[PDB]
């Protein structure tokens, strides 16, 4: 399943640059 | 408030953002966030990757046709494999997989947590805890529980060998199989004989250990030498000749390790690339000399069906074309294989006598799994191309191969060849910071300029 | 016994100040104690060995090969030919022989050399090392020299160690060397190896940037001298002035190509030089080292099928064309089976 | 003992997707880090438990 | 071949082995956002 | 000033991101249309009807094996221009007869001579003298004696290097096989300044690299540069008695240590250009005559200069049908060279 | 004297002008080549245009100044 | 039209993940169509 492998490639690899970004809004402890 | 509020920046620790974790050598509680946190990684990548390893797993293919490297360490082990290594119950495998991934986790949240949350040095939170590494006694305790663990671990493959359910035993009479080991080599004579031999051919130094008995009793010693060298250094504190001779940092002791490592890298090349008994041939494929043998084997073998008198067969350069002496007289295999008369393994001994290959035995009692063996190894010699073409290098594409012995081997080549240089720069680095010169030299009190000229 | 231990102590510290001495015109160092006579011995079997050793049976089929000048070689035949595959990885110092004929015959010099001298060069980085402690400099420059020593330590050692044989590491002379190299690309097809592109990126790198380097600091010399004086006469050694203009470099630099791909810092540009060379050193060290475990260049041969199956050659086929041209011709008496599987 | 297994581990699996962002999140976060470290110590506790219940329902599919 | 009730979470274990590598390009990330400081 | 000739000097001359100059006006298109013909070809365009290979991503190449490879032998010399008597001008026909060959030759020549001229003309503009353009003659060397003058000495462009990763390689093994290019001293004086080159490179940065002042507080020392500073970053009395005592010799002028960056891989670039321009016309270093007499009386004499030779008589007869296919080369297999088994 | 390109690739209207323009080219040169049209313009053979069924011999333009009819004929010689 | 309002190191995020996406689509075309010696 091509599609399925894409798919959760996507979604875990979205997730690290999702935290810094998440962080950068909140102003956090970068 | 403002960018360079924290101490996490040039301007705070003197380092710049590509030597970042130079800034953690005195924040003790980061540096363990750190190094817990890349444990995980370790741990994270042994259960990921025995689980795609299962995922891609064809029971009834060899497992070194098919790109595996840690379910062969699994099945060394003995779980899951049967008489001559074949897959009986794939369901080890799986486990080993899940507890390491789900341990990771673990890991990696306590690494998480002492990295950005945790407090910064542990200094003021524990005495125990806490450390300086200029403290030689507290760097010799933590060494010591270090040792203590390693012993414990090295114990742990002894009482798999002995207690529960043995070691996959490439050399067990009748065929390769699962073997309990009720008689480990505890004779220090032969334990550390072995390193006392040469590295060079037909010694092979710690490499040459070729019966799981020796192994086994090897790790005895070296978990009673840890678990004592431990209790050692949490009980003592160095002597006046090992101060006097070392740095004493962190990035020197940095550097004593990657050092270590360097040497224990290049050590695992060779044992990977020569040793059949710690990693089966059944699982590995078959080393490079196995497999220049098993031609030689092979068309010996055929050859002989045919009606050739291989003893006293004359090839073109007037040694045997099948059969010569080796420079101290044992009867070997021709051709250019003549270098790899030192190779041992399960499938070619019943051929060997006092003097060598024996010609009776030759004539008389070559087996048919002797034949299928030395064909299947001859075509999986551990040749092939970065993009896993198997095969010498001007094979055509066909067979998707590169041996295990392959991969492992070159990946740890490198490995341990960037560790010796890891080694030279945080040593030289080391000496120079102890000495105060590791940022240049001071203009006001250049060394040279006080020294007489050469001429 | 008493106060003589005193006497041989300080005897000890004399001999280690002056061992670790600054002041000697050559450094010796404690590296350098074992480097000096590392490096005679090899270097003096070798002159001896290449002007007049008896040929040497190389690949273990009593076919013995002629290396030395007396022998009927020029400095572009002769070499100091590998030892035996009839030896393969055995250790064969001189006293293993029966005689020194027979050490001749079965290329014992060849060991002899190569094992002197790789503990000679390892210790010669160690003692790079050394000197740099004792003179208060940064440590580093050993670190780009572990580049040649690592791509001598992959010809002479690990290559062998993988193959199994000193039969295969690279002779000790200037045809022997090409000879290793033809024979290399039949059995790894190393010109299709990303490390040996590496490689060649690194000294086809390094010599451009070493006469861009040359040029640019050449271009901008202060004027010093009038034109019947060489210009090198304007810069005196030790003086503490910079002799040439860097802003005025950098200024025509960064007009040749575009301002930001051009060094202004004098620091950052000479890391640049150093690194770039010693990576791709490193890396064309390490292709020899990971093709000793015969992980091997790319290999697309046939791999342009058309709609019915035919085989579209590509330049990859041409390659594979040479190689099977040297693969089928090297050592055209020691092969008896039809693969060649090291 | 039903092959509710299924769920389970698909619990476990974005559970766990839910943590890796969730934690360093809340760990590097300035405000509400009294609400967030609670629901640090349920995650984990609940993550923990479906490790349990799908190492244990294993062994019914 | 996993268990046959892990089947369907085939297409997520062949991409775990990959994340490892993620962790060293978030570090670039992260620098990125706080400017190389 | 006045006058359309200085208005337009004074508008090519403006500083800007990119300089353009009177040189650009030559420059920049042929280097844009050498490059742009490269990928297009490598891209799009086969070599089917010139060579029998396929030779572009199109074609299910990669970047590898792609190439934009040289006409066929039959078209000589031809300039084949795009409006010439042989395409008649249908740039369909025009790619597949291998006239994006001679289209980048030629283009890439001018923007050589164009870039060259732009290094003259932005040293006059600032100041400086012109030692990167005389630098650059070694490129220029090097283009002109392989891609120009090689193939004009040949039978046709067919034999010139084709401009690919593997069919440079390919290149590479034709001049071994029937060159026997590694013997050329010409060739051996290339490579010394090449590896020479790159070895001045690594030791230079790295010199400096580890005997720098200490000129501010980092432990990273790049921030401690000021490139308008008058003073010497780096010690060179320090980094003069290190080599002094680790080598024997070390530099001492500065200056000469940089004109000596540039002669080193320039010298040798021009000396392996002078080489190929022999093997244009076939006047090798391919034997030692001395050496065939002995050999041809004494079948017990062997050095590894006759084992190469055997390699070569290897590659000719296994790459020369398919790599020459207008010779309709048909070999039986019974007058291959080969060795035993093999 | 050109505003910087850091200013220019982090600017809204940058990236309003260009999220239109990189996927309308990238597109053009994938129709470029999935329409076949990038065969025709070069004169690079199809999977199934290198050999006639019969002949296995390869086209090689053995004829300078004739060497565009020549490759007429062999293409001919195709279906 | 001022500079700064994306941030730069998401642009170079982005940026090069767009660049490994297409490398990895070259890979993928390495073992499968044209060239994939099958
Ligand atoms: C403080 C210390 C500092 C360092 C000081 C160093 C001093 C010694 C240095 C030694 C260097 C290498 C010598 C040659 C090693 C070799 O031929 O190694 C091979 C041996 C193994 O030997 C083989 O061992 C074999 C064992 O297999 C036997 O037993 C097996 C049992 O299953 C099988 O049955 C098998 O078929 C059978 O043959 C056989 O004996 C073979 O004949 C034999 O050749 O490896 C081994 O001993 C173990 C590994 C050896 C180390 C290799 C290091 C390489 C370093 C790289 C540097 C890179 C450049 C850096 C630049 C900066
Ligand atoms: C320094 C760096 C400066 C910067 C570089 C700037 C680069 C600018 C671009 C220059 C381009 C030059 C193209 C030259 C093409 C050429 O030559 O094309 C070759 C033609 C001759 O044509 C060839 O002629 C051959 C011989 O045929 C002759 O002989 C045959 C056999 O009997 C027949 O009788 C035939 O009819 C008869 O014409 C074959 O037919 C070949 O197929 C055919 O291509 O000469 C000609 O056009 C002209 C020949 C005379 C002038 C040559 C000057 C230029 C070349 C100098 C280098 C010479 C190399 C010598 C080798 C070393
Ligand atoms: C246990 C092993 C170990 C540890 C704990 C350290 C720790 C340290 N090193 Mg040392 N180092 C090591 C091994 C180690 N090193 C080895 C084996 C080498 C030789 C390559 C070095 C060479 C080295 C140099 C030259 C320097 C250090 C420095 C440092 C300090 C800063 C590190 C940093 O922030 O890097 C940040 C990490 C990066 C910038 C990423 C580097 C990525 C590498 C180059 C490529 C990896 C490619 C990957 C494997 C495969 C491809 C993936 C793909 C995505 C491209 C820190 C104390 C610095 C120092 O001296 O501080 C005092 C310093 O200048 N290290
Ligand atoms: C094994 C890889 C590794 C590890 C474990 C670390 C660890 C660390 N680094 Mg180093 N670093 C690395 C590689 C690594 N680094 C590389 C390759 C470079 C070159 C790019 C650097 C360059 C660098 C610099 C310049 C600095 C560090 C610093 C630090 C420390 C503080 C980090 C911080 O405050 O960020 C804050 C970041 C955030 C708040 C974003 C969240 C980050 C978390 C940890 C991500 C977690 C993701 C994961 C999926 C979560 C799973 C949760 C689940 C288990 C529940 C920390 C101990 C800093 C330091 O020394 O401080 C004193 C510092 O200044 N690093
Ligand atoms: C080498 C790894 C290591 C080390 C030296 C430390 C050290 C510390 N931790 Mg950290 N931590 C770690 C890993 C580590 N931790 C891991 C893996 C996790 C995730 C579970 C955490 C999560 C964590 C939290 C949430 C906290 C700490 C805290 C502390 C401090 C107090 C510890 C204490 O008093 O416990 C007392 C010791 C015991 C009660 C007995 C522990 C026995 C363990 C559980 C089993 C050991 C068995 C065996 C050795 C494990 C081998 C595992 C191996 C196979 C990988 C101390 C500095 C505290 C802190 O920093 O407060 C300021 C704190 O709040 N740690
Ligand atoms: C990770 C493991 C480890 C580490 C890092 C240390 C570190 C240290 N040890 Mg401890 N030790 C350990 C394990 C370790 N030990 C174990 C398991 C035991 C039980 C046997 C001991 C028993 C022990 C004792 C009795 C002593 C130490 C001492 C020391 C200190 C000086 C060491 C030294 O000078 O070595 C350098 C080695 C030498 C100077 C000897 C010569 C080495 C030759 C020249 C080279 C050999 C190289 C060769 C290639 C080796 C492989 C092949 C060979 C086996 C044939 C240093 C802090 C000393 C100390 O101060 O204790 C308080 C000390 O007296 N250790
Ligand atoms: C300065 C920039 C420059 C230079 C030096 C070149 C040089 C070259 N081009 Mg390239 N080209 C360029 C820009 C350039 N080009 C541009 C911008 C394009 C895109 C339009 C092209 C597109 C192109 C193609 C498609 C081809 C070339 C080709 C060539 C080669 C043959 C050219 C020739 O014979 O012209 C002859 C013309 C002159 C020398 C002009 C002289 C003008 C005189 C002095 C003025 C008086 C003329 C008079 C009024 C004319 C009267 C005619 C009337 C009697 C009918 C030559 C290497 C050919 C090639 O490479 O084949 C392999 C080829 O096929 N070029
Ligand atoms: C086991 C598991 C899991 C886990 C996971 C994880 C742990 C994850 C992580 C993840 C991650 C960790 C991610 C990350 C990522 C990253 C990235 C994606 C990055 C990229 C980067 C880049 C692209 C870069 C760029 C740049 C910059 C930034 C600057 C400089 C320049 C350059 C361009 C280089 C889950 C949950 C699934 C579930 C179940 C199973
Ligand atoms: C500090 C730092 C860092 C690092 C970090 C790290 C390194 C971390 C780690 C982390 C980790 C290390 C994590 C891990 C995690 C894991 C997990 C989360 C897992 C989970 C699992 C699961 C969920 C499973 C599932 C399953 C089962 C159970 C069965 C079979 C199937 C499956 C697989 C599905 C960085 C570089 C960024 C930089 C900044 C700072
Ligand atoms: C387990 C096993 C076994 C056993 C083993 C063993 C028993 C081991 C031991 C081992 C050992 C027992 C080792 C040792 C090592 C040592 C070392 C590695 C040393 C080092 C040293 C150093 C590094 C030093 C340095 C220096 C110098 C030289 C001068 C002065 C200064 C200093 C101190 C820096 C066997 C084979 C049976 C079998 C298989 C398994
Ligand atoms: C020829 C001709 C012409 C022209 C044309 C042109 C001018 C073209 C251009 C073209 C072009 C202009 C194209 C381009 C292309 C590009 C590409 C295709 C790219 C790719 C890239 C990549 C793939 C990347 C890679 C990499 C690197 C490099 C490093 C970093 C990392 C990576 C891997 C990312 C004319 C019309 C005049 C006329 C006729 C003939
Ligand atoms: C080609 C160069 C020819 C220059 S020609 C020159 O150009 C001047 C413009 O500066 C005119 O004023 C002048 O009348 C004209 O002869
Ligand atoms: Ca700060
Ligand atoms: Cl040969
Ligand atoms: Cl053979
Ligand atoms: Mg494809």
């Amino acid at each position: 399943e091509v599609i399925a492998q894409l798919t959760m490639i996507a979604m875990i690899g979205i997730a690290g640059p999702m935290i810094i970004f998440l962080l950068a809004v909140r102003r956090g402890n970068l | 408030n403002s960018i360079f509020a924290t101490n996490r920046d040039q301007e705070s620790s003197g380092f710049a953002w590509w030597a970042g974790n130079a800034r953690l050598i005195n924040l003790s509680g980061k540096l363990l966030g750190a190094h817990v946190a890349h444990a995980g990684l370790i741990v994270f990548w042994a259960g990921a990757m025995t689980l795609f390893e299962l995922a891609h797993f064809i029971p009834e293919k060899p497992m070194y046709e098919q790109g595996l490297i840690l379910i062969p360490h699994i099945a060394t082990l003995g779980w899951g494999v049967g008489p001559g290594g074949e897959v009986v119950d794939t369901f080890p495998f799986f486990v080993v997989g899940v507890v390491h991934l789900i341990s990771s986790a673990v890991l990696g949240f306590g690494g998480v947590y002492h990295a950005i949350r945790g407090p910064e040095t542990l200094e003021e939170y524990s005495s125990f805890f806490g450390y300086d590494w200029k403290d030689k006694n507290k760097m010799t305790t933590i060494l010591g529980f270090h040792l203590i663990v390693l012993g414990i671990g090295a114990l742990l493959l002894v009482a798999k060998a002995m207690f529960f359910g043995g070691l996959y035993d490439t050399w067990a009479p009748g065929g390769g199989d699962v073997r309990v080991i009720t008689n480990p080599t505890l004779d220090p004579r032969v334990i550390f004989g072995y390193l006392l031999k040469s590295p060079f051919g037909g010694e092979g130094w710690i490499v040459s250990v070729n019966n799981l008995e020796d192994v086994v009793g090897g790790h005895i010693w070296i978990g009673l030498i840890c678990i004592a060298g431990g209790i050692w250094h949490i009980l003592t504190t160095p002597f006046g000749w090992a101060r006097r001779a070392f740095i004493w940092s962190g990035e020197a002791y940095l550097s004593y390790s990657l050092g270590a490592l360097s040497m224990m890298g290049f050590i695992a090349t060779c044992f990977v690339w020569f040793n059949n008994t710690v990693y089966p041939s059944e699982f590995y494929g078959p080393t490079g000399p196995e497999a220049s043998q098993a031609q030689a084997m092979t068309f010996l073998i055929r050859d002989q069906k045919l009606g050739a008198n291989v003893g006293s067969a004359q090839g073109p350069t007037g040694l045997g074309k099948y059969l010569m002496r080796s420079p101290t007289g044992e009867i070997i295999f021709g051709g250019e294989t003549m270098r790899f008369w030192d190779f041992r393994g399960p499938w070619l001994e019943p051929l060997r006598g006092p003097n060598g290959l024996d010609l009776n035995k030759i004539k008389n009692d070559i087996q048919p799994w002797q034949e299928r063996r030395a064909a299947e190894y001859m075509t999986h010699a551990p040749l092939g191309s970065l993009n896993s073409v198997g095969g010498v290098a001007t094979e055509i594409n066909s067979v998707n191969f590169v041996s295990p012995r392959s991969w492992l081997a070159t990946s740890h080549f490198v490995l341990a060849f960037f560790f010796l240089v890891g080694h030279l720069w945080h040593a030289g680095r080391a000496r120079a910071a102890a000495a105060g010169f590791e940022k240049g030299i001071d203009r006001e009190s250049e060394p040279v300029l006080s020294m007489p000229s050469l001429d | 016994t008493v106060l003589q231990r005193r006497e041989q102590l300080n005897l000890w510290e004399q001999f280690c100040s002056w061992v670790t001495s600054t002041n000697n015109r050559l450094y010796v160092g404690w590296f350098g104690v074992l480097m000096i006579p590392t490096l005679l011995a090899a270097t003096i079997c070798f002159v001896i060995a290449f002007i007049a050793a008896p040929p040497v049976d190389i690949d273990g089929i009593r076919e013995p090969v002629s290396g030395s000048l007396l022998y009927g070689n020029n400095i572009i035949t002769g070499a100091v030919v590998p030892s035996s595959n009839a030896i393969g990885l055995h250790f064969y110092p001189i006293w293993e022989a029966a005689s020194l004929d027979e050490w001749l015959y079965n290329g014992g010099p060849y060991q002899l050399i190569i094992f002197h001298f790789l503990i000679g060069v390892f210790c010669y980085m160690g003692r790079e090392w050394e000197l740099s402690y004792r003179l208060g400099m940064r440590p580093w420059i050993c670190v780009a020299y572990s580049a040649p020593v690592a791509a001598a330590t992959a010809v002479f050692l690990i290559y062998p160690i993988g193959q199994g044989s000193f039969s295969d590491g690279m002779p000790l002379g200037i045809s022997g060397t090409f000879n290793f190299m033809l024979v290399f690309q039949a059995e790894h097809n190393i010109l299709m190896h990303p490390f040996h592109q590496l490689g060649v990126a690194g000294v086809f790198g390094g010599a451009l940037f070493s006469a861009m380097h040359g040029s640019l600091v050449t271009s901008s010399l202060i004027r010093e001298t009038t034109e019947t004086e060489s210009a090198n006469y304007g810069y005196k050694f030790g003086q503490e002035e910079e002799t040439y203009n860097i802003v005025a470099a950098h200024g025509y630099f960064g007009r040749l190509i575009f301002q930001y791909a051009s060094f202004n810092n004098s620091r950052a540009l000479h890391f640049f030089l150093a690194a770039w060379p010693v990576i791709g050193i490193w890396f064309t060290a390490l292709g020899i080292s990971t093709m000793a475990f015969n992980l091997n260049g790319f290999n697309f041969n046939h791999s342009v099928v058309d709609a019915q199956g035919n085989v579209i050659n590509t330049w990859a086929d041409i390659i594979n064309r040479a190689n099977l041209g040297m693969e089928v011709m090297h050592e055209r008496n020691a092969h008896n089976f039809p693969l060649d599987l090291a | 003992m039903t092959i509710l297994f299924q769920l389970a581990l698909a619990a476990l699996v974005i559970l766990s997707f839910v943590m890796v962002i969730g934690v360093p999140v809340a760990y590097a976060s300035p405000q509400d880090w009294d609400r967030s470290k609670q629901l640090i110590f349920l995650g984990s506790g609940l993550w923990i438990a479906l490790v349990l219940v799908v190492g244990v329902l294993n062994f019914f599919v | 071949k996993l268990p046959e009730a892990y089947a369907i979470f085939d297409p997520l274990v062949d991409v775990l082995p990959v994340i490892p590598v993620l962790f060293l390009a978030l570090a670039f990330v992260w620098q990125a956002a706080v400017g190389f400081r | 000033e006045r006058g359309w000739f200085d208005i337009l000097d004074d508008w090519l001359k403006r500083d800007r991101f990119v300089f353009v100059g009177w040189s650009g006006i030559l420059l920049f298109p042929c280097a844009y249309l050498a490059l742009g013909g490269w990928l297009t070809g490598t891209t799009f365009v086969t070599s089917w009807y010139t060579h029998g290979l396929a030779s572009s991503y199109l074609e299910g190449c990669n970047f590898l094996t792609v190439a934009v490879s040289t006409p066929a032998n039959s078209m000589g010399h031809s300039l084949l221009l795009l409006w010439g008597p042989e395409a008649q001008g249908d740039f369909t026909r025009w790619c597949q007869l291998g006239g994006l060959w001679t289209f980048i030759a030629l283009h890439g020549a001018f923007g050589l001579i164009g870039f060259m001229l732009r290094q003259f003309e932005i040293a006059r503009l600032v100041g400086v003298r012109p030692y990167n353009a005389i630098a650059f003659s070694a490129p220029i060397a090097v283009f002109v004696s392989v891609f120009l003058i090689y193939p004009l000495g040949q039978s046709s462009w067919f034999f010139a290097p084709s401009f690919g990763v593997a069919a440079i390689f390919r290149f590479l093994l034709f001049f071994q096989g029937f060159h026997n290019w590694t013997l050329n001293p010409f060739h051996m004086m290339g490579v010394a300044g090449v590896l020479g080159g790159a070895l001045l490179c690594a030791i230079h940065g790295a010199t400096v690299e580890n005997t720098l002042f200490q000129d501010g507080e980092g432990a990273s020392t790049f921030r401690a540069f000021n490139p308008t500073q008058a003073e010497e970053t780096y010690s060179m009395v320090t980094a003069n008695r290190f080599w002094s005592q680790i080598f024997g010799i070390a530099f001492s002028n500065k200056r000469w240590l940089h004109f000596f960056m540039l002669f080193v891989p320039v010298t040798g670039l021009w000396m392996s250009a002078i080489g190929v321009v022999g093997l244009a016309l076939n006047l090798r270093s391919y034997d030692f005559i001395s050496q065939e007499i002995r050999a041809a009386e004494d079948p017990e004499f062997e050095t590894f200069y006759t084992k190469n030779l055997l390699l070569n008589e290897g590659i000719r007869a296994w790459m020369a049908p398919q790599d020459q296919p207008h010779e309709n080369f048909v070999f039986p297999e019974e007058v291959l060279p080969r060795g035993n088994a093999l | 004297g050109e505003r910087p390109f850091s200013d220019i690739i982090t600017s809204v209207r940058y990236w309003v002008i260009h999220s239109i323009t990189i996927p309308a080219l990238f597109i053009a040169g994938w129709l470029f080549v999935s329409t076949g049209l990038a065969y025709d313009v070069f004169g690079t053979p199809r999977p199934d245009s290198y050999y006639a069924q019969e002949q296995r011999s390869i086209p090689l333009v053995t004829d300078r100044f004739e060497a565009k009819q020549q490759v007429e004929t062999f293409l001919e010689q195709l279906k | 039209s001022e500079g700064g309002r994306i941030p730069l190191w998401i642009v170079a995020t982005v940026a090069g993940m767009g660049v490994i996406v297409i490398v990895g689509l070259f890979f993928y075309g390495a073992y499968a169509g044209l060239g994939s010696s099958l």
